[PDB]
RNA sequence: GCUGAAAGCAUCUAAGCACGAAACUUGCCCCGAGAUGAGUUCUCCCUGACCCUUUAAGGGUCCUGAAGGAACGUUGAAGAC
RNA sequence: GAUGUCGGCUCAUCACAUCCUGGGGCUGAAGUAGGUCCCAAGGGUAUGGCUGUUCGCCAUUUAAAGUGGUACGCGAGCUGG
RNA sequence: GUGAAGAGGGAAACAACCCAGACCGCCAGCUAAGGUCCCAAAGUCAUGGUUAAGUGGGAAACGAUGUGGGAAGGCCCAGACAGCGUCGAGUCGGCCUGCGCGGAAGAU
């Protein structure tokens, strides 16, 4: 999980999703661009 | 439940394969049930008992009629003991230790020693200062209370020098050595709160 | 929306129970039951299903609603399997009623009592088959028996769904 | 000539019984704290409990909106270093449902004696019985 | 994580459901009804005359003196008092 | 028309930007053992040599030897290098 | 300009901000700033909207299918967009703008 501010797709395999007023990017193809807002 | 004994004093039982147990033993008499508290009547439930033998001279017209009601002979003082879920016990029993015939581990709750007005090195441990070193009156005084204007007061709880024992003590998970259901006696290893003759509550123990 | 404007078709056997928002569907595989979210109507052949008014969600909710008795219906008429496979020397499965014995590597063993609704057997030590009628339940079963060991990402070893893609990478 | 004073000694304070389920909290506690007062009475004395008895039933079934059955937190200080102690609106439901009513109406009464005295004459209930049928409650609609 | 729309897909979440830590609430120990919101239970004790005036939780007398308490004494592994 | 000062000692108390222990995501994570980030403040968190030292270096421990605030906490508490 | 040398009302508290300049008395009335659910005087006032963050009631670059409004496009029953030729209705992402969201750690 990388938490930072600055949240984005980092590939086409990345989705956004917000999950509790949580900002997160979701990958089914790359662990690494999990990603939360924070 | 519990029962209601007596520290006798502390001795040791010597193991056939050379191993000295210190015990404490415990005159555990019969616990005469004096009434028994149900949801309806007192909201909880409970056993009162007596135990040992009071003179008729100490107790009081009070304290006999309650005695009477059970149909009772008054003992020493009365204790409570909540009931399990299953527990029943009914007015005028009489609760031998027997009742620890199986029981592995007990709590003992007495009051423990009074040492009266205890400094803080005898109290909560502190530190002595130096005895020497240039020290001024200040070997065993507790040294700084607090900080300085932030907060400008003493904490509540703050250790500090005052009555220290004379107060309830719950040893917890002693092993039962015997129970000697014949002379009224519960061996347990170890030491148990107060002085020879103080009145000792027993419990099975709550933690296993 | 697109997915609650398609009313779910009753098959024959799979009697239909509305009432308030509570609606009750018994088969041959069983009798499920859902409360449904206060923003939905249902409308009795074929549940149609559609908003409710003084709602802003409703399309949301109405389409959730829709997803959910379809497959209620497919659960008392088809019912649902699932089906998980174990990877890994000396990892096996076999049930003994409702508990699943799972040996999985542990210096333990572990036993998953299998929640009523869901049957489950092991065709051979290396598969279990979950059969229900709630897909929530039977994808829960399935969630909580793969938690045991999670398929890990060098040989693949653990408890996967029998579908399941499990990405190996190299070791550095 | 001189305005009108109550006197504590002939005020006429009524029994009211207030149903609580489904009520706003907030809501609830400004009507009650205003009929504890006596505010509703045009005898009110700001230095004279002029106000009614009231019963609070089913207080275990107030309703607050948005996230506060969660996120309301209530604080206390228990006077020890380090003793600020919280626990949410749900978990003051589950223990000590009475005294979220309470404290809500609390708040809004006056500080100091006659507050506290007009406080007293408030009883919340947890459930829909009370002890008072002696006192004879008339049903109260807030 | 499950189921799952909004968004025919996907999505742990919006409805719903499940896990999840020495933190939190309990469980363990001690204090604790001045908890003035002063709680409960059990037991014990007292079942006399009389007259005023401000007729009222009014006042005084004669008789009575309970349960129990305190005091005093002998004291205590209780205690500065 | 005085708000006693560095360091030590005694006694602390809070914050969390967490040193250890607890939970977790990613890893260029095989395992072991790390790296990094997230959650977490319950409790715990060296003794010595040198020096007034704080610090630092050094020796040897430890699960760890946390970082800060508190009149650079604490002389109507001690010391006075 | 005010305080100094200025009281009163408001801004929780608050010389210097806002309203306003106290000759004395009144258990009359109207207003100012500021207010009108309870503490606490006065709208739980009316009508139309927005917000779901307790935002309101602390904090930026920057991040994001939060949500409202407006103008204009691309493609689309010569079948678009998504899922698997099929499928029958819209879909796509820039623009401007309102209100929210993350970014957001401190010591009694
Ligand atoms: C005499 C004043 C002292 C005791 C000490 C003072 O320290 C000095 O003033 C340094 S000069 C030094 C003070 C004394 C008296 C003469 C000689 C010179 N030395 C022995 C010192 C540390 C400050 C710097 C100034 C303020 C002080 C109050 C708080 C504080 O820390 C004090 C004063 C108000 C205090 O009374
Ligand atoms: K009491
Ligand atoms: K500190
Ligand atoms: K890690
Ligand atoms: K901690
Ligand atoms: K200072
Ligand atoms: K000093
Ligand atoms: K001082
Ligand atoms: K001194
Ligand atoms: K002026
Ligand atoms: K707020
Ligand atoms: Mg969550
Ligand atoms: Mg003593
Ligand atoms: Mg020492
Ligand atoms: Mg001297
Ligand atoms: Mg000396
Ligand atoms: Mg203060
Ligand atoms: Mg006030
Ligand atoms: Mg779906
Ligand atoms: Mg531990
Ligand atoms: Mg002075
Ligand atoms: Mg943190
Ligand atoms: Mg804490
Ligand atoms: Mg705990
Ligand atoms: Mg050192
Ligand atoms: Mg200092
Ligand atoms: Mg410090
Ligand atoms: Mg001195
Ligand atoms: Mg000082
Ligand atoms: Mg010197
Ligand atoms: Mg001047
Ligand atoms: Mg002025
Ligand atoms: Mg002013
Ligand atoms: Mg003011
Ligand atoms: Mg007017
Ligand atoms: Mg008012
Ligand atoms: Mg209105
Ligand atoms: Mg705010
Ligand atoms: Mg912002
Ligand atoms: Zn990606």
């Amino acid at each position: 999980m990388k938490v930072r501010a600055s949240v984005k797709k980092l590939c086409r395999n990345c989705k956004i999703v917000k999950r509790d007023g949580v900002i997160r990017v979701i990958c089914s193809a790359e662990p690494k661009h999990k990603q939360r807002q924070g | 439940i519990g029962l209601v004994g007596k520290k006798v004093g502390m001795t040791r039982i010597f193991t056939e394969d050379g191993v000295s147990i210190p015990v404490t033993v415990i005159e555990v008499e019969a616990n005469r049930v004096t009434q028994v508290k149900d949801l309806a009547n007192d909201g909880y439930r409970a056993i009162q008992v007596t135990t040992g033998a009071k003179k008729a001279n100490r107790v009081t017209k009070p304290e006999a009629g309650h005695f009477a009601k059970a149909g009772v002979e008054a003992g020493r003082g009365l204790w409570e003991f909540r009931l399990a879920e299953g527990e029943e016990f009914t007015v005028g029993q009489s609760i031998s230790v027997e009742l620890f015939a199986d029981v592995k581990k007990v709590d003992v709750t007495g009051t423990s020693k009074g040492k009266g007005f205890a400094g803080t090195v005898k109290r909560w441990n502190f530190r002595t200062q130096d005895a020497t070193h240039g020290n001024s009156l200040s070997h065993r005084v507790p040294g700084s209370i607090g900080q300085n204007q932030t907060p400008g007061k003493v904490f509540k709880g703050k250790k500090m020098a005052g009555q220290m024992g004379n107060e309830r003590v719950t040893v917890q998970s002693l092993d039962v050595v015997r129970v000697d259901a014949e002379r009224n006696l519960l061996l347990v290893k170890g030491a148990v709160p107060g002085a020879t003759g103080s009145d000792l509550i027993v419990k099975p123990a709550v933690k296993a | 929306s697109r997915v609650a404007k398609a009313p779910v078709v009753v098959p024959a056997g799979v009697d239909v129970k509305i009432n308030g928002q509570v609606i009750t569907i018994k088969g041959k595989n069983g009798e499920l039951t859902r409360t449904l979210n206060d923003a939905v109507e249902v409308k009795h052949n074929t549940l149609t299903f559609g908003p409710r008014d003084g709602y802003a969600d409703g399309w949301a909710q109405a389409g959730t609603a829709r997803a959910l008795l379809n497959s209620m219906v497919i659960g008392v008429t088809e019912g649902f399997t699932k089906k998980l496979q174990l990877v890994g020397v000396g990892y096996r499965a076999a049930v003994k009623g409702n508990v699943i014995n799972l040996s999985l590597g542990f210096s333990h063993p572990v036993d998953h009592q299998l929640p009523a609704g869901i049957t489950a057997e092991c065709p051979t030590q290396t598969e279990i088959v979950l059969k229900g009628a709630d897909k929530q339940v039977i994808g829960q079963v399935a969630a909580d028996l793969r938690a045991y060991r999670r398929p890990e990402p060098y040989k693949g070893k653990g408890v996967r769904y029998a579908d399941e893609v499990v990405r190996t990478k190299e070791a550095k | 000539m001189k305005t009108f004073t109550a006197k504590p000694e002939t005020v006429k304070r009524d029994w009211y019984v207030v149903d609580a389920t489904g009520k706003t909290l907030g809501r609830l506690a400004t009507e009650l704290a205003r009929r504890l007062r006596g505010k509703h009475k045009a005898e009110y004395t700001p230095h004279v409990d002029t106000g009614d008895y009231i019963i609070v039933l089913n207080a275990d079934k107030v309703a607050v909106t948005g996230n506060k059955r969660t996120d309301k937190v209530y604080y206390h200080h228990t006077g020890h270093i380090g003793g600020i102690k919280q626990a949410t609106f749900e978990e003051m439901i589950a223990r000590r449902p009475e005294r979220v009513i309470e404290i809500a109406v609390k708040g809004m009464l006056p500080k100091g004696p006659l507050g506290r005295a007009m406080f007293r004459k408030l009883k919340v209930y947890a459930g829909n019985e009370h002890n008072h049928a002696a006192q004879q409650p008339q049903v109260l609609d807030i």
